[PDB]
């Protein structure tokens, strides 16, 4: 690899942008830079946001795991796009939609649980009554004092 | 084996076997098959082990510190007494470690012997547990990773400070 | 006492052995899997004689054998609790793991890794066990990340497949987050309690918990894969049928429920803990329940399933109820194992079709798993008797009787309905109607070892939550007085369930289109969690991690501000410097303004 | 929508080259060329039970009877359970009954 | 870069896979399979191709409202339950070179006929070469398309990677 | 220390006066007999340290330290061997010799008393490491590299000297037990927070301290093998050593200036373990790992807790074998493709068995799996800074999830999937190679059995 192959500054005149596609093996109507910020991207091609997994499972790929051939020209992004990590593929769900509901339900689960938090369910019985003042000794009370007795009647 | 003072234990009450069922208890034979294929040959073993042992007897002795003077008695940047002072707090500060190591492993056994009743009948351990807990706490916490004999005097003398300060207003 | 010890450290012990001989000392691989198989066997029966003296004389106590390392006033120690929860676990975890490694003989045969298998597979065992019989914090954690490492290994078993590695890492990414919990509870425990011990945890008894146990439940929430880090459980089906029956059955999946288990004298006193737990439990067991009504792939209904129980157990945490808790993880483990294994059976006569579309017509054709389908099928909806049973009802009983948050109370029960519908979607379209499946027929279930490792856990299906309940002791006071309509609840909505189903299978046989509501693909789609949470958390995070952290800050602007801003202003001067004309009289004339500036400016003539 | 003349011969050519791959993966006879009923299954069992069962609980016995069990606190056993009107093993104790019940 | 008929019949085969999945049962099936046949024949002979174009992408537009969100998949398809499985089976012939050997002394009549193939191999390719250099336009091939061997006792120009490639169930 | 001095000076003599197909062996075989002789460094006493003489002593930190430093000799020699095949019998004997004054360098600056003499041989590691990189770098970047490492290191350290030799003309002596006993406290003063600065600044630059790293990851990037590994083993445990050992002097100053150190290590750890998730470059990637945990020791030894120093040591002695052995690993893939990109060759798992198994291990030790000394370092860390603030637990939590995610990221980038078609030189792991794994991971996993003669003094 030549310097001359190597990625360079961003393209100021249009034989800059032909020469820079021809390096990247594009054509000159497909070769678009990221926009000329002080971001660092050069003229690197900015190719479409998408998942490898996007890509045609079935076609003969050089690289059959990333889906890629040999000699095209990666994405700024490949190491994110990768088939093990984010899938920008179509969903049979508008992806807003999709928000709305999970949201919705989420939301309509946590205030029903308030709800019923501050209306519980119990049956009609009294407190669950415990001898020798209520269990003084056993529940670790101190042996020198002297607990206020509770006492329990029949009923 | 270990002084029994110090890891005190409680006498042991074992109930007597009192069977209401005509079946055999699988466990009492298999008690009884242990002893035989593993307690018996085991044990021969160790008796063999043991008489090589009474033939060889040799001895080793728990080291004993003689006293120095502490801190306290030493004159500023006198390294030679600073030394000897600083290196027997350090040794103290490790005992102290395992006292409450000590008294840690007696509150953990109360709790597992005692089973559903622990937390009535291992009130005297937590106790005293809790006392240690805060006399170590009074001397070595806070002291940072450079600790020293020096920086634990003066976390003392603040404290005797406090405490001098609250009982003269009371 | 000495042989009670003496054969609970001989079951952990002899279960490392074929892990040791991989030293090749003592190796013969001709037919390590059967090996490796046997010692299950023979370490199952080395641990009912001390479950048969616990049952006896409730007999328990503590090794702590080794000690590793003191911390200044921390000791750590190899200690192992042999008590109620281990006693009863270990037997009934090993009889199924018997079973689950019987049964990978047969279908992970032509596997050529199939010594890896087992050793990942005994691997995962022992780190369970050390789970199970940690006495401390530290040894706990041991187990708990072993496992979860474990599962790791066996998800990605194809490590070809990009999706089975992804699963495995989705693993490992959702217990981590939990495992945040954890850590939490051992920093606070020490920090507060000067303790990694159960023992003085429980003896100091803090009554400030709430801290302490959040994390304890975060840790829970991650490995029993409740709501919000749930996803990964129906994704591990990534891996062979055997390492999803003993995945759900007996090792990872009920290590968060027993963590919080070890820890009720905590969470007994602690009512904001348990109102927290009742309502992640209610919410899982509705929600994963709701989402296996529509799936189609075999083993992630079954997969469902298990988060669905899951979340049945952690209601039964939040209304006090550790015990009935701890059976249900008993009793599960026998007829879930069971119906992964009757799957794989499936599975491997279809030639790996997993959709259940494509089954059918198998109730004639495999007899024998189609009874083991039932029987599974009926323990799981709690048909009264069969093992399922004996924790099921009482927990629905005990939720219906206690003071409890009411939603959470309806959500488990509709939850229960849902278990009868979904159950049913498995019996009607894999082995009822007429057969779909392909045309050379390659059914064939008469393998002893498919065989005798279903006939195993079939007859623990229905007799193990029988003979569970009739000697362990009671630790509780049982609620059995209750109108008849909380009495029978559980029955009745299980009942409508069927006939709900019933009618809602049949009907997919009319010759009319019906097109997708929005409940269809909420439920189809998982409520659309793995589709907007896997996908916009791992954008936002690794485009952050190359934009901003990488390049913004490393390659850009800490380089500017000090070593390429500092270089330029030396670049700089050096021009200034040596940029002369070489003239004489240019030279001497600076050394006149030199001269005259030192004393008129700064006076150095003084 | 079909092959052309062109894509058939090629498939041919293929096809007939990788069915002979195939056909050359096949082992010869010799290869590989390795260098130099009831009672039986007791055997493997019984040889199985004394090297995976006895020996190891001969060495854990030993290591507990010898070395942890001489230590402070290793191994503690929760107390037994003590009902009325048992007997003590240790001390000949009895334990008295509990009280006359209520008719219930 | 699909033709119109390659779209439409795509388009019918993807329907009829979702229909599928939506029927489950054979007879069911069998009877939508039919009506939906019926609906791609009473357009066939549409001539106006503007009127197909937007017959076709309204189709796609009803496809994409009713399909299944959990279509049936085989099982060794992309996205299907054993897909790429048995990639890690797959090891490529070249490693064989590296064996020891005293590993390859354990198949002495599998490696003298591979080292025919290797032999093959070596004394085809710059044949293959050859022609494929006075086949390729000026400026370049134009299409992925390969030639077949013209002359007899010639290879197809590059063969050795789809010829000798694994099998689908190596182990 | 002369009976490790004098035979790390014979090394020398030793591969000159070898025949010359001898001077791997000989060199190799002599340096594992000296690391053997380092375990009688273990005589270490509950109160007092282990003091030689004036000029040398040995303590729970530098023991520790200093036996990483001597088993590391042996295993740079075998690891740079098969790369410097070609190469002319009067340069390897150079290479060789410049690692023997590393060492010997390294021995002397873990055990001087004196922080003077400590600074000098401190300094003099960068001489045959600056060497190491810029002569036997393969890449353009390795001059460019070296003088990044070479400034970055003095910038802080020239004012680090005007600090010591400022404390012994107010203290009298530089003698670390000197200052045990005569420090006093550090008091509120502009002059004060410049002292501070000028005796930290220069141990956090080698550390790295987040800010402060940049020049890291581009000697590791251009180092050869050799000077990868003892750059991350043992050089950045310079700085951490150097800290544990100052901050006696600096208190109670570092109650708030540590502030500043504290956020950019605990923001730091969470951005370089994220840019971790995505790096191209294999040993990039290995590098930025060395940076996020380094971040904890910084944030270990500034808290100043008998738990964060017991973690700390541990940390710095279990992050030397694992990241040694990580660039090993990424070598040993190099020396076959000659690229350093991480997805170039994957699937490697299908083609290296037995190296995929080294691969799991120094992963599984990388994100801190218990009971591995890797996680008892992070633990004992993440224990005592939850008491210096309960808010951090969130920070270091969040930073082990990313470290599990980019360990088994990297291990699932090259080893598993499909192996690319086109790389058909992947020759079987040589004996060599597999021996080199085996002496880091060994012995870090042996250490499992007996922690505490890697946790410090404060043990
Ligand atoms: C407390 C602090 C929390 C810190 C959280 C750290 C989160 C890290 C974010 C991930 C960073 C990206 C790492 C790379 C992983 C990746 O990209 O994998 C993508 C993977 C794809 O998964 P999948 O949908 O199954 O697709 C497979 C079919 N092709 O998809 C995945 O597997 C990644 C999915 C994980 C997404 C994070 C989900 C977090 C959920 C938190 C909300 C719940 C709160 C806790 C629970 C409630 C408590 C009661
Ligand atoms: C929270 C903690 C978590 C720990 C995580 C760390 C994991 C490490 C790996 C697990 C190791 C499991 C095995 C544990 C036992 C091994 C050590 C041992 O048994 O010997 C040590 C013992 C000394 O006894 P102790 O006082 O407890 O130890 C103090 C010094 N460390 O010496 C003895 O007393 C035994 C000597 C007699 C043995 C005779 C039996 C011979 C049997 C034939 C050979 C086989
Ligand atoms: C036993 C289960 C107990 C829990 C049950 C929980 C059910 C709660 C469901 C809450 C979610 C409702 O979410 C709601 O769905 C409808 C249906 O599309 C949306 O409705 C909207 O979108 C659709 C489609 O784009 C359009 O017709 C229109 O824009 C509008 O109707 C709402 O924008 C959304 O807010
Ligand atoms: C924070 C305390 C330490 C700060 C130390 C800062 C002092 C300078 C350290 C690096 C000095 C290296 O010396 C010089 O640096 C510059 C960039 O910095 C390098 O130059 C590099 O950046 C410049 C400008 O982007 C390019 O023109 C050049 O092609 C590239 O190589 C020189 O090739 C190197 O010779
Ligand atoms: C904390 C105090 C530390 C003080 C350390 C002082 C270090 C001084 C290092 C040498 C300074 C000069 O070093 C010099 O820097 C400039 C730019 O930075 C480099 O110059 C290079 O980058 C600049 C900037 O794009 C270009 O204009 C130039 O064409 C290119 O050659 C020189 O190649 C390098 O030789
Ligand atoms: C009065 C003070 C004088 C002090 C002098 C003390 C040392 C005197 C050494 C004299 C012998 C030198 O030996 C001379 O150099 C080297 C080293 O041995 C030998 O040749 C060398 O070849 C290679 C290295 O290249 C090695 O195998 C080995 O070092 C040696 O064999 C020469 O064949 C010999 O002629
Ligand atoms: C981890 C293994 C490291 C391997 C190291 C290999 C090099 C070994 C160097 C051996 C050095 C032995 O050095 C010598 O040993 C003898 C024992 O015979 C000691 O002999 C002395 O020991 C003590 C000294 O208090 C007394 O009992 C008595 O005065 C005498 O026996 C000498 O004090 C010591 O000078
Ligand atoms: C990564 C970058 C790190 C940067 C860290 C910056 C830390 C800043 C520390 C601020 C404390 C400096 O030290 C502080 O200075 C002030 C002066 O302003 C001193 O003030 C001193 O002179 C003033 C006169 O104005 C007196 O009123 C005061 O009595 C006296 O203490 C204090 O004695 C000292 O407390």
């Amino acid at each position: 690899i030549t310097k001359d192959m190597l990625p360079g500054p961003y393209p100021k005149t249009p034989e800059e942008r032909a020469a820079a596609a021809k390096k990247y093996n594009m054509r000159v109507e497909d070769y678009e830079p990221y926009p000329d910020d002080g971001t660092g991207y050069g003229d690197y091609p900015k190719l479409p946001d998408r998942s490898q997994q996007e890509r045609d499972p079935w076609y003969d790929w050089d690289h059959p795991d990333l889906r890629l051939n040999w000699g095209e020209p990666m994405h700024w992004d490949l190491d994110m796009y990768i088939r093990n990590r984010v899938d920008t593929s179509p969903t049979p769900v508008n992806w807003n939609l999709m928000c709305k509901h999970l949201f919705g339900f989420v939301a309509f689960m946590l205030f029903m649980f308030w709800v019923g938090e501050t209306y519980p369910a119990y049956q009609p019985v009294g407190p669950k009554q415990y001898p020798y003042n209520n269990l003084y000794l056993e529940r670790g009370g101190d042996p020198n004092k002297e607990p206020e007795p509770v006492v329990h009647y029949e009923i | 084996s270990w002084d029994k003072d110090v890891y005190p234990e409680p006498p042991r009450r074992t109930p007597a076997p009192s069977p209401q069922t005509s079946l055999p208890n699988p466990i009492t034979y298999l008690t009884k098959a242990f002893d035989l294929l593993v307690d018996r040959p085991v044990t021969l073993v160790r008796e063999f082990i043991e008489r090589q042992h009474a033939k060889n007897k040799y001895y080793y002795y728990h080291r004993e510190f003689r006293r120095v003077p502490d801190i306290t008695e030493c004159q500023e940047k006198d390294v030679l007494c600073m030394f000897e002072a600083e290196m027997q707090w350090r040794r103290d500060y490790k005992v102290d470690q395992e006292i409450v190591n000590i008294i840690q492993e007696r509150l953990k056994a109360c709790q597992q012997r005692e089973g559903e009743s622990h937390r009535q009948n291992c009130a005297k351990e937590l106790e005293q547990f809790t006392q240690v807990v805060k006399a170590y706490q009074d001397r070595y916490h806070d002291l940072g990773a450079h600790y020293s004999a020096r920086k634990c005097l003066a976390k003392q003398k603040q404290r005797m400070l406090a405490e001098r300060k609250a009982a003269k207003e009371a | 006492m000495n042989m009670f010890s003496s054969l609970s450290l001989v079951t952990l012990l002899l279960l490392t052995m074929p892990i040791m001989m991989m030293s090749f000392n003592t190796y013969k691989p001709s037919n390590y899997p059967l090996y490796v198989k046997t010692a299950i066997s023979y370490a199952f029966i080395t641990s009912m004689i001390p479950t048969m003296m616990f049952i006896h004389s409730g007999q328990e106590l503590i090794i702590s054998n080794w000690h590793w390392l003191t911390i200044q006033t921390l000791k750590l120690s190899l200690s192992f609790k042999m008590d109620y929860f281990s006693m009863m676990f270990i037997p009934v975890a090993l009889f199924v793991t018997w079973s689950i490694m019987e049964f990978s003989m047969w279908y992970m045969y032509s596997d050529p890794n199939i010594n890896k298998f087992f050793k990942y597979l005994l691997l995962f065992l022992i780190t369970m066990l050390i789970l199970v019989t940690a006495n401390n914090l530290f040894q706990l954690f041991i187990g708990w990340e072993g496992v979860g490492i474990m599962s790791f290994l066996l998800i990605g078993w194809w490590y070809g497949r990009a999706d089975a590695n992804t699963a495995a890492l989705q693993a490992i990414l959702y217990n981590r987050i939990g495992d945040i919990g954890f850590i939490l509870a051992m920093a606070w425990f020490l920090t507060n309690l000067n303790t990694w011990d159960l023992q003085q945890i429980f003896m100091l008894n803090p009554s400030d918990s709430n801290m302490p146990l959040i994390g304890l439940a975060l840790a829970a929430t991650g490995k029993s894969a409740q709501f919000g880090l749930h996803p990964w459980l129906p994704s591990a089906m990534e891996g062979p049928t055997p390492v999803s029956a003993l995945l759900h059955s007996s090792t990872m999946v009920v290590a968060g429920i027993f963590l919080l288990i070890r820890f009720y004298p905590l969470t007994e006193n602690n009512k904001y803990i348990q109102s927290i737990t009742l309502c992640l439990g209610a919410i899982t067991t509705l929600f994963t329940a709701m989402c296996a009504l529509t799936q189609n792939d075999i083993k992630k209904i079954i997969a469902f399933s298990t988060s669905s129980q899951l979340g049945l157990m952690m209601v039964t945490i939040g209304i006090n109820q550790p015990y009935l808790a701890f059976l249900h993880i008993c009793t599960h483990a026998f007829f879930k194992a069971m119906l992964f294994m009757c799957s794989g059976s499936i599975i491997h006569s279809l030639n790996d079709e997993q959709d259940i579309r494509k089954m059918g017509g198998l109730f004639k054709a495999m007899p024998f798993t189609t009874t083991a389908l039932i029987v599974g099928s009926l323990a799981l909806t709690g048909m009264p008797f069969l093992t399922g049973f004996y924790s099921k009802d009482l927990i629905i009983e005990a939720a219906n009787t206690s003071y409890t948050n009411a939603w959470a109370l309806l959500m488990t029960l509709i939850a229960t309905s849902f278990t009868a519908i979904y159950s049913t979607r498995i019996i009607f379209f894999a082995l009822l109607g007429q057969p779909r499946f392909p045309t050379l027929v390659n059914i064939n279930e008469n393998n002893p070892l498919l065989i005798n490792s279903i006939k195993r856990l079939l007859i623990g299906s229905l007799f193990a939550g029988y003979i569970i309940s009739n000697n362990i002791p009671p630790t509780t006071i049982p609620q059995m007085t209750m109108p008849y309509y909380l009495k029978t609840t559980a029955l009745i909505v299980t009942i409508l369930g069927f006939i709900l189903a019933l009618e809602i299978s049949n009907m997919t046989k009319n010759l009319k289109y019906h097109y997708p509501s929005n409940a269809f693909k909420f439920s189809t789609l998982l409520g659309y969690f793995p589709t907007i949470m896997h996908r916009l958390a791992p954008y936002m995070n690794l485009s952050m991690s190359q934009k901003s952290a990488s390049s913004l800050l490393d390659l850009i602007w800490l380089e500017a501000i000090l070593p390429k801003t500092i270089s330029l202003a030396q670049m700089k001067a050096s021009t200034l410097v040596t940029n002369q004309k070489g003239l004489i009289k240019l030279y001497f004339l600076s050394f006149l303004i030199t001269i005259l500036i030192s004393m008129i400016l700064f006076n150095f003539h003084e | 929508s079909g092959y052309t003349p062109e894509e058939k011969l090629r498939l041919q050519q293929l096809r007939e080259l990788r069915r002979r791959w195939l056909k050359d993966q096949e082992l010869s006879p010799r290869e590989p060329v390795l260098p130099p009923n009831v009672i039986y299954k007791t055997y493997r069992h019984s040889i199985f039970a004394f090297t995976h069962v006895l020996i190891p609980v001969w060495i854990i016995h030993y290591y507990l009877k010898y070395h942890v069990t001489t230590k402070p606190y290793t191994i503690v056993e929760k107390k037994p359970r003590i009902f009325p009107g048992d007997t003590i093993l240790e001390t000949g104790e009895v334990i008295p009954p509990m009280k006359e019940f209520p008719d219930q | 870069y699909l033709t119109h008929q390659q779209k439409v019949l795509r388009l019918y085969k993807r329907a009829l896979r979702h229909l599928e999945s939506w029927c489950i049962h054979r007879d069911k099936y069998r009877y939508f399979a039919c009506l939906l046949r019926a609906r791609f024949d009473e357009h066939k002979n549409e001539k106006d191709m503007v009127k197909a174009t937007q017959l076709l992408r309204e189709a796609e537009e009803e496809f994409w409202h009713g399909q299944h969100p959990q279509p049936y998949i085989f099982p060794e398809s992309p996205g299907g339950t054993s897909y790429e499985r048995y990639e890690c089976y797959k090891v490529p012939e070249w490693c064989l070179d590296d064996w020891h050997p005293s590993e390859k002394a354990m198949y002495p009549d599998y490696f003298a006929k591979r080292e025919q193939w290797k032999k093959l191999r070596r004394e085809s390719w710059e044949r293959e070469v050859k022609q494929l250099q006075e086949e390729t336009p000026v400026g370049g091939p134009r299409t992925e398309a390969l030639p077949p061997a013209r002359k007899q006792g010639d290879l197809p120009p590059l063969w050795w990677h789809i010829v000798t490639r694994p099998r689908e169930r190596p182990m | 220390m002369l009976k490790y001095i004098i035979p790390t000076i014979m090394l020398m003599p030793l591969t000159w006066l070898s025949k010359n197909n001898m001077i791997w062996v000989n060199s190799t075989a002599h340096s594992l007999l000296i690391s053997f002789t380092s375990l009688l460094l273990m005589n270490q006493f509950g109160d007092n340290s282990l003091n030689f003489s004036l000029l040398f002593f040995s303590d729970s930190l530098s023991t520790p330290l200093l036996i990483l430093t001597m088993w590391l000799l042996p295993l740079m020699l075998m690891a740079s061997q098969h790369h410097l095949s070609k190469e002319n019998l009067t340069r390897k004997k150079l290479f060789i010799t410049m690692l023997i004054s590393l060492q010997l360098f390294l021995i002397m600056t873990f055990t001087a008393m004196e922080l003077i003499l400590f600074y000098i041989l401190f300094e003099a590691t960068l001489v045959p490491t600056l060497i190491i990189i810029t002569r036997w770098g393969n890449q353009t970047e390795r001059l460019n590299a070296g003088l990044y490492f070479l400034f970055y290191t003095l910038a802080g350290s020239l004012p680090l000297l005007v600090a010591l030799i400022y404390i012994q003309n107010t203290v009298g002596s530089l003698n670390f037990l000197m200052l045990q006993y005569w420090v006093q406290p550090v008091h509120n003063s502009w002059s004060n927070v410049f002292m501070w600065l000028a005796c930290m600044m220069a141990f956090m630059v080698k550390m790295p301290l987040y800010g402060l790293h940049l020049w890291l990851p581009k000697a590791h990037v251009e180092a050869p093998i050799a000077g990868s590994m003892v750059l991350a083993a043992v050089l950045l445990k310079l700085g951490g050593y150097g800290m544990l050992r100052i901050t006696l002097i600096l208190n109670p100053m570092t109650d708030f200036m540590a502030y500043p150190f504290i956020m950019l290590s605990l923001w730091g750890m969470i951005m370089t373990s994220s840019i971790c998730l995505r790096q191209t470059d294999l040993k990039s990637l290995i590098a930025y790992s060395s940076v996020s945990h380094m971040a904890l020791v910084i944030v270990a030894i500034l808290i100043q807790t008998p738990w964060s120093y017991m973690g700390a040591t541990a940390l710095m002695i279990a992050h030397g074998l694992t990241s040694s052995m990580l660039f090993c690993l990424a070598n040993s893939n190099y020396e076959r493709i000659h690229s350093r990109t991480m997805i170039l060759a994957r699937g490697l798992q299908t083609l290296l068995p037995l190296m995929a198994t080294w691969w799991l291990l120094a992963s599984l030790t990388n994100l801190a799996l218990p009971p591995t000394i890797n996680l008892i370092g992070e633990l004992f860390v993440v224990m005592s800074t939850f008491s210096w603030s309960n808010i951090t637990i969130i920070l270091m939590g969040v930073n082990m999830v990313i470290t599990a995610l980019y360990s088994l990221y990297m291990l699932i980038m090259t080893q598993r999937g499909k192996y690319t078609y086109h790389i058909n030189n992947i020759s079987p792991s040589f004996t060599r190679e597999n021996a080199l794994m085996s002496l880091h991971i060994l012995p870090l996993l042996l250490l499992t059995l007996n922690p505490k003669i890697i946790l410090g003094p404060l043990y």
